[PDB]
């Protein structure tokens, strides 16, 4: 019945609308605007930095995603980071990961 | 005796893709041996002109000429001089014409709720303002199918009272009042010379409008960060 308008995974905002069919009444149908927002709560500011301060201002511009730092992560997108480790005397720079089951090469 | 040469309009370029200039030599005496000729400023002629007109009921002869040119040969600034000859004019009269930007803005205005209370008919108005120059063609389509020419009429261009160098155009499409049960898409497509693709299609259905109910179901969880 309803169709999906916006399914962006950056801000994790789901925008959709549905028309409700009433009884045999005049043309006074009610139009709705379904919005789904998931608060990250326990997440960092930068996308590739786990030492960022905890989020405090959750600003969501509804007029900007219907035409950029993303709070929520993506299951189908891999996130990598580099941290300087030693493990002895040589300072190597390996590539790390942020989310499980999302960075396995094909 | 009147001589007028109407320049080709933009409506015949986006749809027919064949520009043509014609000079009217109507309201003249009823005599034969009338030849239509176009003289350019560089020394080139035009193609064969056929399909002449008949005589008016008021005992005046009418003629029509054809001159097929290219689109690039009109916007550069080439001037065409149409010259004709007759018996009453010792000298061949000549009439020369020539052509003397901002991105267009398209807005669709849904009908008010007072019109739908009568349960008689509904009108859809697509407001197009803030564009230059004038003479813009506006057409309506239904799911990719153009409608009848007599179903919609494009208003004549009018200078904007506020903007010193912009114009606005209006276009209405009256349909049945009960047609809103589905929507029939009812896009608004305009063609202007100040666009790369010259295609601006906007759709406003029943669902797309001013909703009267909002329920932002927001949730908070400690393990958030996946967005299933
Ligand atoms: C903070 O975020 C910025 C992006 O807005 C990061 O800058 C780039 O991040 C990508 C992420 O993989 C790296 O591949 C680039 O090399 C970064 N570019 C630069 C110029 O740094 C930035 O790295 C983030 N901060 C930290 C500490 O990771």
């Amino acid at each position: 019945e309803r169709i999906v308008l916006v399914d962006n995974k950056c801000k994790c905002a789901r925008i959709t609308s549905r028309i409700i069919r009433s009884s045999e009444d005049p043309n006074e149908d009610i139009v709705e605007r379904n919005i789904r927002i998931i608060v990250p709560l326990n997440n960092r500011e930068n996308i590739s930095d786990p030492t960022s301060p905890l989020r405090t201002r959750f600003v969501y511009h509804l007029s900007d995603l219907c035409k950029e730092t993303c709070y929520t992560y993506d299951r189908n997108k891999c996130y990598t980071a580099v941290v300087p480790l030693v493990y002895g005397g040589e300072t190597k720079m390996v590539e790390t990961a942020l989310t499980p089951d999302a960075c396995y090469p094909d | 005796i009147r001589v007028f040469a109407i320049p080709p309009s933009f409506a015949s370029i986006f749809l027919t893709k064949s520009t043509k200039l014609t000079c009217l030599v109507t309201d003249l005496t009823t005599y034969d041996s009338v030849t239509i000729s176009w003289t350019r400023q560089n020394g080139e002629a035009v193609k064969t002109h056929t399909n002449i007109s008949e005589s008016h009921p008021n005992a005046t002869f009418s003629a029509v000429g054809e001159a097929s040119i290219c689109e690039d040969d009109w916007n550069s600034g080439e001037r065409f001089t149409c010259t004709v000859t007759h018996t009453d004019l010792p000298s061949p009269l000549k009439q020369t014409i020539s052509r003397p930007l901002h991105r267009p803005d398209v807005y669709l205005l849904p009908p008010a709720r007072e019109q739908l209370n009568l349960r008689e008919s509904a009108t859809i108005t697509c407001l197009v303002t803030g564009f230059s120059p004038a003479d813009v063609f506006v057409q309506w389509m239904q799911r990719g199918q153009p409608l009848s020419p007599e179903k919609y009429v494009t208003s004549a261009p009018m200078p904007e009272p506020q903007a010193p160098g912009r114009y606005f155009a209006h276009s209405i499409l009256t349909v049945s009042e009960e047609e809103w049960n589905t929507g029939e898409t009812y896009t608004c497509v305009v063609a202007h010379e100040a666009l790369p693709n010259r295609v601006t299609e906007r759709t406003v259905d029943k669902s797309t409008g001013k909703p009267t109910l909002y329920n932002v179901s927001l949730v908070m969880s400690d393990t958030a960060g996946t967005c299933y």
